[PDB]
This record gives C-alpha cells, sequence and structure tokens, in this order.
C-alpha cells in the first residue's frame, strides 16, 4: 500500500536544524525523489550563514524510502511500508579520532511532499580538526548499508561506516549506527538481512552565492537471495588462496595502475587493501595537488606512494613486506563518483 | 606479469580424521590422501546433497540431525563465518 505513493517523480523538503560545539545552524532542501529509479535530485542551503561543518558530514543525515527495491525484494522495504504515517530514524555518527553526532529525524508526507524534519547535536569537535577545520574534500563514496530486522521496536537496525577523504590523502571514517521506528500503529514490513548500495554526486549551483550542496544520489538495494553453492565457494578460495604476488618476508614490491579517462594529478589518489577475513582499510594517500601524502599506521615508515603525470600512472613502494600485509590491494579516486582500480593479490610468505 | 620458473607444489595434502573420512565417502570420495580444496568440494558437495542448507537463508547450514553436527560439534552454522568453519575443518584432519 505504501509503496504506491512512490511510483513516479515526489517532491521532496528537507529540515535540519544542528548545533554541533555550540555553534548552529540550519538547512533547508527541495527536489525530487523517484524511488522507481532510486534517483535523489536535491538542492540544499544553509539558511543561518554558512556551514561550520562540512557538507559530506551531513550528507548521511540530509530519506532511504526513495531506494530503489527491485520486484522480488519488495516485501523488504521498511521505509515505504510505514508511509504515509512516517517512521522515526535516530542515528549515531561517530567521527574516529575526533566528535560524535547525534540526530533524530521524522520522515513522513505532508500533503503529498515526502518530508524530513531532523534535529542534530554535536559533541567532542577539535577546534583545529578535520570537521570544523573543514579539512574534507568536497565528495561522497559509495557505500553499503547493511540493514537487519529489529522486532521489538518493529522497525530495523542498521551498521556503517562513511569514508571521508581528507585532503591529506587520509580517509576519515564516520561509524553509523541507526535505528528506524514507524509512527502509525499500522502494519509495517520487517526485512530479511540485506544492504542498500548507494552513490552520491556532490556538486555546486553558479548562479546561487549562499553556501549550498546540489546533491545527486543513487540508491539500490540487494542481499537476501545468495545461493549456498556460492557462499560455499567464497569461504573455500577463502581458505585456498593461492596468491598472485607472492614474497618473502622482508622483501619489496612495486604496485603500478594505470588511469583511464581522468587526469590523475588532478584528483587525489589513494590505496586500499582486504585482508582474508578483514574489511578493506584506507593504506595511503596523496592530495591532488601532490603536497601531502598520507599513510596509515601500520604502513608508516615502509610505503611511498607517487604518481607520473605523463603516464598518468599511480605507484605504491612497498618495503620490509610483513606477512600482515598480505592482502587484495586496490586504487581509489573520486571524481564526483567513487571508482576503484582492479584488485591486486600480494601474498607474502 | 613476471611469473617465477619453477612453480612451486603449494597444494596442502591431509588426511582426514575417521569421521570427517566417513562423510567424503558417503557423496562418492575414494580416497584417504586428499588436498585441501578437494576436501572442501566433496563436504559443500555434501551439505547440498543431504540439503542441509536453509532454503530462505542460504548461508544456515542445520546439522543438529546429521553426522556434520558431529564432525564440527554445533547444531547449525553460518558458512558466512569463515574463521570458525576452517577451524572445525582443521580439528578432523592432519597435514600430510
Amino acid at each position: 500500500k505504501g509503496e504506491e505513493l512512490f511510483t513516479g517523480v515526489v517532491p521532496i523538503l528537507v529540515e535540519l536544524d544542528g548545533d554541533v560545539n555550540g555553534h548552529k545552524f540550519s538547512v533547508r532542501g527541495e527536489g525530487e525523489g523517484d524511488a522507481t529509479n532510486g534517483k535523489l535530485t536535491l538542492k540544499f542551503i544553509c539558511t543561518t550563514g554558512k556551514l561550520p561543518v562540512p557538507w559530506p558530514t551531513l550528507v548521511t543525515t540530509l530519506v532511504q524510502c526513495f531506494s530503489r527495491y527491485p520486484d522480488h525484494m519488495k516485501r523488504h522495504d521498511f521505509f515505504k511500508s510505514a508511509m504515509p504515517e512516517g517512521y522515526v530514524q535516530e542515528r549515531t555518527i561517530s567521527f574516529k579520532d575526533d566528535g560524535t553526532y547525534k540526530t533524530r529525524a521524522e520522515v513522513k508526507f505532508e500533503g503529498d511532499t515526502l518530508v524530513n524534519r531532523i534535529e542534530l547535536k554535536g559533541i567532542d569537535f577539535k577546534e583545529d580538526g578535520n570537521i570544523l577545520g573543514h579539512k574534507l574534500e568536497y565528495n561522497f563514496n559509495s557505500h553499503n548499508v547493511y540493514i537487519t530486522a529489529d522486532k521489538q521496536k518493529n522497525g530495523i537496525k542498521a551498521n556503517f561506516k562513511i569514508r571521508h577523504n581528507v585532503e591529506d590523502g587520509s580517509v576519515q571514517l564516520a561509524d553509523h549506527y541507526q535505528q528506524n521506528t514507524p509512527i502509525g500503529d499500522g502494519p509495517v514490513l520487517l526485512p530479511d538481512n540485506h544492504y542498500l548500495s548507494t552513490q552520491s554526486v556532490l556538486s555546486k549551483d553558479p548562479n546561487e552565492k549562499r553556501d549550498h550542496m546540489v546533491l545527486l544520489e543513487f540508491v539500490t538495494a540487494a542481499g537476501i537471495t545468495t545461493s549456498f553453492a556460492e557462499y560455499w565457494a567464497l569461504l573455500s578460495v577463502q581458505l585456498v588462496e593461492s596468491g598472485g604476488a607472492l614474497v618473502q618476508p622482508g622483501g619489496s614490491l612495486r604496485l603500478s595502475c594505470a588511469a583511464s579517462g581522468f587526469p590523475v594529478n588532478r584528483y587525489s589518489m589513494r590505496w586500499y587493501r582486504q585482508a582474508p577475513g578483514k574489511e578493506r582499510e584506507w593504506v595511503a594517500g596523496m592530495s591532488s595537488a601532490g603536497d601531502r601524502s598520507s599513510y596509515e599506521d601500520s604502513v608508516k615508515g615502509r610505503f611511498t606512494i607517487s604518481r607520473d603525470d605523463a603516464r598518468n600512472t599511480v605507484y605504491l613502494q612497498m618495503n620490509s613486506l610483513k606477512p600482515e600485509d598480505t592482502a587484495v590491494y586496490y586504487c581509489n579516486v573520486n571524481v564526483g563518483f567513487e571508482y576503484w582500480g582492479q584488485g591486486t593479490q600480494v601474498t607474502v610468505s | 606479469t613476471t611469473s617465477q620458473i619453477p612453480a612451486s607444489e603449494q597444494e596442502t595434502l591431509v588426511r582426514p580424521k575417521p569421521l570427517l573420512l566417513k562423510l567424503l565417502k558417503s557423496v562418492g570420495a575414494q580416497k584417504d590422501t586428499y588436498t585441501m580444496k578437494e576436501v572442501l568440494f566433496y563436504l559443500g558437495q555434501y551439505i547440498m546433497t543431504k540439503r542441509l542448507y536453509d532454503e530462505k537463508q542460504q548461508h544456515i547450514v542445520y546439522c543438529s540431525n546429521d553426522l556434520l553436527g558431529d564432525l564440527f560439534g554445533v547444531p547449525s552454522f553460518s558458512v558466512k563465518e569463515h574463521r570458525k568453519i576452517y577451524t572445525m575443518i582443521y580439528r578432523n584432519l592432519v597435514v600430510v
């Protein structure tokens, strides 16, 4: 029933009130939402002067009922199920090595407009830091939001980590803990465990001189019909991973990565790596200008990232390789959309 | 693009302990010496042949009423826990 309100374009209106470290602000936003394509087009402005925190830190807080649920997942779209009564979205955003956001929002229809009213508090944000220092690049990465039913609260939970690009090459983690409860006492859909794949592009309107963020993002859901034969093959190759590049403990290796379609010397570049039984972890990176290069604590002192502008390539010299350095290595770049280089298996004895 | 020659024979040979060996033979295995991946093949083929995986959630394997339960020692498990299973498999075999 509630899914019949999202057929076709739907007007959206978003209103946020935020108190971060004492500094206060507000944001209004208008746009359309095509749940059929999982597409959002929204323009946001800071109605109260200029923003004390970066726009990328408010993206997640700034209506998952516009996510695209393919036909075979329509019994798991909690967000549309709760409409038009609405649902409450509470979340605790923990910026690593810095402050914490805390928000409460109500998403519900008002007439024929989907309205998100948000309250946001922020504490423990270092005055000279990535957030209040505006050290975050103006872009947004692609993330997977793992959703799971919360029977006792008659809603859903959601855990995920947002990776923000610091213009010094590093990455700012934002650990999201999320909870959603319907407003009306009517029937809602509790889903099997799944996830929401998200893509976002941040842009600016030239004719606007207010502090603004133009946002177009795509979201679709998946992850409920994976076969045992597939779950098993995943486990099998994990326990019997031969490897593509092998080195003794202490040896060295140099990773190459050729870029296509974009000038490598105008965007920041970063190296990720995913170890068996481990999640993707940022390794190294350098700024778009080339004046700054960052490294994670585990690799600092034996990794060096560089780039050849003419050959449009990025390198990763690896020295004194440990067995712990065994993983699949990826190159990353955000040209509005986040892109990944072909994986690279390095197997250290 | 560099390859190393000679390439090594880096396949783990194993001998399953009695119980695990019983399962592998029930599906068609006739050896008493296996590589690691041969073990995982016959074992996954065992779970599917015995229809022990949940149809709606196919990472859950129910083995409480099956010899596989004795092997792993659990009434049920999720193949998502690569770590935990890889251990149960080696407790039931020795590296030759």
